[PDB]
């Protein structure tokens, strides 16, 4: 910062993280397989917290990428194989639909309707396996009202969400009016 | 008859390849259901959709390259790949048949079972009988070297297998599995490209036997495509080769168009390109090739001039040189005007000459034992001895 | 494309393409410029003496798995023994640097296999004396399940049957008469990856006290590469520099085989290299080496070998789907050129005595034999001949190709009979 | 060294935020086990490294404030610690720290028991000018030889001045 | 040094000791033959200490490829060979990941992603046997966080890592907040 | 007006005393490495990245200038200063919306060696609209990448060719005219290779100057001698709308060589298809002289062919049939001595020397002075 050498200035557009609405539409395809059934949403976001080690897709979508991920380990159904003994469990989820998000992450460069797919495996100790997923974040130049984004998680599960958020690398901070904004990530990602 | 629909057409209107399964069934549950209805000659199309899915979920395989194809993310060079992540799924919207579920039958499924629904799928396209029970035998073979009991399941007859290509989800599933397995030659369970392997260029006669031209003439395709005349064989060419198709890409969607439902009409087949492929299959068989003897009759006179220009004018062209001394003495009383064949390959040359090949042709058509109906040959035989 | 093509009815073009009927060649090079080591899968979660009592009782009741004769074959063949003299670079991996000691397994990368282990037939009455004739075994029943003849594979069970006697000299045959099940062992990819590595480590170590594991191996070396085979076998039957036999190919067809055959970074003049093993080691998955892939060359080259009255080239498969007239009249040339016309010239001199009488009437233009082995003057004889080789040509064939008995179906020495014999 | 306080004792005050969670496979026998669990969550450590002293103390409290659930299948800890407090320390000058909260878990492997853990740490500074009580009472403590050597595998080090304020001296881990 | 001879003044960039920080992602492969099985860790050390004896490798990454071997004899977890009697011991141990190692060993060379292996026989004594490496050193440019090198020990082993890190003849010291600094190699080494 | 008006440096360099460079540098390095690295391999790279990309990896200062370097009254560098690639083009901000990026955080500070070479050698492939050639140029420059690098996995697909369009950007032509003329400067520096793939921005759009060159290099005659023998009437006017004095058309290390690629002329003067008589009468008369340059220049249209083919074989047959054989050199005295000179008022055998000359050459060119001169004069 300032104090370490001279002459770093922000400018004045943004102070420092002036806060905005991205309006954007989405779309989602996910597919985690593991060696054992997840006995609580925590094992799940340890093991969905890796699906960016090795960061290859779109670096411009990357928060929005990691709230779908966060919605989509909120929306692990479960499958006829993870019962008793039948095979290796499946979890899938699929999620579309338009929502704004607040943010302070800076202006946002423009997105495109194009696809990304991840494929990366996990290892959180007691569980193994891979993941699967198909964003289509793009923005929405439309002016039709949208839920918000936090909308979308219903609270049935996500105890509490200032932490399920961190989990993946989300910086949440309540406004105390019931809109939850994106501060940051995780360091330097 | 309908119009020429091509693989790009498909993909620019839809960025995915949707399988419409009902998974609502364990897979011991589905193992019972295939195998009871195979044994009493009962299964429905929805079962055996459902179980082949459930039973070929091996996401092993690890890709060495990418593996691109009209625009689709299908992997990148290390990361792990089933054979259903190639294409779409989906949940199908349908009743789910009663069935016969057995209880007895333990996972021994994914070993052999697969590979005799896939089997049967080709089995039930010949409508010979002979080749039909040779088909079979080899299937029984396949299937008996895994895990060495196999007693078949469907009887003698009741050839329900027939019906299974109608269903458009099964041949997705079939093709997926054949793509899947081509792409890894050297996988522990190859042995699933048989039976599948018939969807491999499925309706596609007429580039088939385009690529065994140009394999028995000795001259490229860039100069093959010259000799084509009579002005059907032209643009039949031409629509043959729109440049978008990526025809000429080994682990592409184009060789199952028609399966995976990418083109209605599959515009490289021979009832929509006859023409070609009836020349093609005369100029082959005029060039002594096994291959062309057995092709059904959708021109003979083009077929038999590129015959007696490739098979009697022998090149002989120098083609590799020590740095210099390459070139032909021209000055060796070089003429060009005789009542002699060209002794060439150029068309222009040769269609100037035409401005011995009976004998030629009798010659390459004598013989010609043991023929068959509707056959190129039985046409040759008739006509070109 | 080699050039634009146009269709002259409104000036438009075609630009044709080859279907993919066939998969296109793919070149080691690639392969290790995509990945640096060569992964090999197997299940190391057991003992080894309760895998060779797996893979024994497997054998003798021919019901072994292939995981099983993996993972034993890996913990019989930990042979860190064997000590380099020179380095063994090969495709920019450093196997070893000229003094430290390599195993089988130091030059191919080991994983761990995602699977579930078979329960097996283990047995305990079996010692320790595994490793100086089983491995042997074992490997020697992959090059046996290739001959798909009993007639053959026969002989090969009985060469098997003396090399483990040699070493063992009890030895009562595992596997039974009938009940084949290392046919399919080679569709297996680690097990190909450890008897190519296996083979590759013995022939770099000739002198190795366990060399003798080289049987059953040997036919992966070089495994799919008939084509190179065959080069190699033409230059070495016409005498002539192997630079030289290249500007002899013709048909417009040898060409484009030839560029594909030998692209400059592929190491295939390199003895211990992976080159050999492209297939084996899973480099490429389409030989550009292979018969099937290089039909027309390995024709042409055969039919000359056959003129030239070698041994080798009587039981080559003759290549279908390709022309038999252009190549046949090519190789005909060939053989007359060099078997007619010896090339004797003077070749070491003591600073003086070096050249031949020009000015002794030294004539040129005659309906004789160039007396040359040139090909730009033997070309230009044969097309003072018109093309149409001459009834000479003809009495040499006959010459070479009679006498010729026991020959076999579908192989050049037949359709040579059946063609320069009319 | 320094002559303006290199090494010397430093009060630091800071607001922070605890979540303590713990799974094992059957319920936890002593003490000495707990902390045996909890010392391996920061086998890769991450987050800010001028804030690691204060992270390894907070879960020391939440160790020693660790309460199973009404529920004990898999026996399920939890604990909730949140309090104004400051800390004497030999470290030397610190970074400043701010109201973010960072992540943790790793498996342990302590032989007989197995688990992960689960962490939420805001650890920030406060400028306030109010007197803030000291950490060290937060406890529920041995001052004879029970905190002194119950933190002490923990990495944390501590000392006698007579005075009866616990001032943390060294943090050793894997020592 | 000043004391002996006449100038030897120290450079205005780095004073003597400047500690920096040089992040790098590793990997590593490890294979260590032995006759009898290694009763305790530190013969470990003592049987691993010596795989430079005849150094050819890097030297920009000659301290990294110690740190990695100390950090692979950490792990040096048993083989199913290592039991009552089987054949001779067999060790194996991999590592990978991001980590950056605090020392005062000057600024480093730029590093390349290129992987060299080590062969080496050991004679410890009772113990006889060879070795096997495979390092992947180089730096790292991203600004991902990475976690500290140290800490990939894990606190089982290694009661004294002062001295157990000094075996391959590191030099450790404590920066007085619980993270080691390397202080420099054996010296003249 | 079908043909814009021609412009040169100099209007330029009276109307602005400096060239621009807009780019956008909101980016660190390794970010927009990644960016142009992710896009090369997806084949959906964005132009701002690399320009980006390329101003932000060739900022090597190093060269050390041992002569001046003005040229059109600009103070590039003074005779000792290190200098750097874009200390020779004003640089500005680019004011407009940067996309997202793909970039890989994996990738290593080792782009400099071989990216940016590959990057400008993306561009001059990007001009033959030929698989050939284009094919060629992939060759070299794999080869050239290899030179340094040594793995160079190809990083843009085979097919889909996306680099067709940066040409078209006035920036990356700026970049990229001014890489290669720093590396002109310095020939000996160390990331000398950078000029493979921007040789074809030197004397670009200039065909016809090269051809003048050419004709006074292959007859051996005079630069000053030659233009007296202009003819037909329209050369007159192409030769003093080359030679304007204030161009320093014939400095080497100046602005001139890149008046289009630095978008100092929108219309270059000196190009082929705004002097397609002058360039068609040197390419012909240098053909008639058995030079194999001029057998591949393409033959200008809409431009009368009789005449420019009688001057060219008038020249070519004074060039080729009266030898100079003159005392040049004389020591203290002994000095003094078709027409059997080279005077243009001096100057069926001039079509037999063209038959001569034209006759044994192999592979024609279709559209181009070979093929015309082979159907003109060897009848």
């Amino acid at each position: 910062l300032s104090n370490d050498f001279f002459g770093m200035e922000d400018m004045d557009l943004y102070d420092k993280d002036s806060l905005r609405y991205e309006k954007f539409r989405f779309m989602l395809k996910m597919t985690v397989r593991s060696n054992k059934p997840f006995r609580s949403y925590d094992d799940v976001t340890a093991a969905v917290s890796q699906w960016d080690n090795s960061y290859i897709g779109m670096v411009g979508k990357r928060p929005f990428y990691k709230i779908i991920a966060l919605i989509g380990s909120s929306h692990l159904q479960a499958t006829p194989a993870v019962l008793a003994d039948l095979n290796q469990p499946e979890y899938y989820a699929t999620l579309t639909g338009r929502c704004f998000l607040p943010h302070r992450l800076g202006l946002i460069p423009p997105m495109f309707n194009v696809s990304e797919t991840f494929r990366k495996p996990f290892n959180i100790g007691i569980y193994k396996g891979t993941l699967d997923f198909t964003f289509t974040v793009s923005d929405d130049e439309s002016n039709e009202k949208v839920p918000h984004v936090w909308e979308y998680m219903n609270p049935k599960y996500q105890s509490q969400i200032q932490k399920e958020g961190l989990k993946f690398g989300l910086i949440l901070s309540k406004k105390a009016t019931g809109t939850w904004v994106l501060d940051q990530l995780s360091p330097f990602k | 008859e309908d119009p020429v629909e091509y693989p790009a057409d498909y993909f620019r209107k839809s960025k995915e390849i949707p399988l419409y399964i009902n998974t609502t069934k364990s897979l011991s549950d589905l193992r019972g259901y295939v195998y009871q209805g195979l044994k009493s000659g009962n299964v429905s199309i929805i079962h055996v959709n459902s179980y082949l899915y459930g039973a070929l979920k091996d996401i092993r395989g690890k890709l060495d390259k990418d593996w691109s194809s009209f625009g689709i993310n299908i992997g990148k060079a290390g990361d792990t790949i089933g054979i259903f992540d190639l294409v779409s799924l989906k949940a199908l919207d349908g009743v789910l048949p009663d069935g016969v579920s057995d209880a007895s039958r333990t996972s021994a499924d994914d070993k052999w079972l697969p590979l005799y629904l896939l089997g049967l799928y080709r089995v039930g396209r010949t409508q010979m009988p002979e080749y039909r029970k040779k088909l079979m035998d080899g299937l029984t073979n396949q299937c008996k070297m895994i895990n060495e009991q196999f007693e078949p399941l469907v009887p003698e007859g009741r050839d329900i297998f027939d019906v299974w290509g109608n269903d458009s989800n099964y041949t997705k599933i079939v093709a997926a599995v054949d793509m899947f397995f081509h792409m890894f030659k050297k996988h522990e369970c190859a042995s699933f490209r048989y039976g599948t392997i018939v969807s491999r260029f499925k309706d596609c006669a007429a580039l088939a036997t385009f690529g065994h031209l140009c394999k028995i003439t000795g001259m490229s395709t860039e100069d093959v495509t010259t000799w084509i005349l009579n002005r059907e064989v032209a643009d039949e060419m031409v629509q043959m080769m729109l440049p978008g198709q990526e025809i000429d890409k080994a682990d592409s969607y184009m060789p199952y168009l028609i399966d995976f439902g990418l083109s209605s009409k599959s515009p490289y087949s021979s009832v929509k390109n006859p023409a070609f492929h009836f020349w093609g299959q005369l100029t082959a068989l005029l060039l002594r090739s096994t291959r062309a003897r057995n092709a059904r009759q959708p021109l003979t006179t083009a077929g038999l001039l590129y015959a007696y220009a490739v098979g009697s004018s022998a090149d002989l062209a120098q083609q590799f040189c020590v740095g210099d001394n390459k070139y032909t003495p021209d000055d060796s009383t070089g003429g060009l005007t005789t009542n002699a064949p060209p002794q060439g390959r150029d068309v222009v040359e040769w269609l100037g000459w035409f401005e011995d090949m009976m004998q030629y042709a009798k010659r390459a058509v004598m013989s010609l034992q043991g023929l068959r109906e509707k056959t190129i040959g039985k046409y040759a035989k008739s006509e070109f001895d």
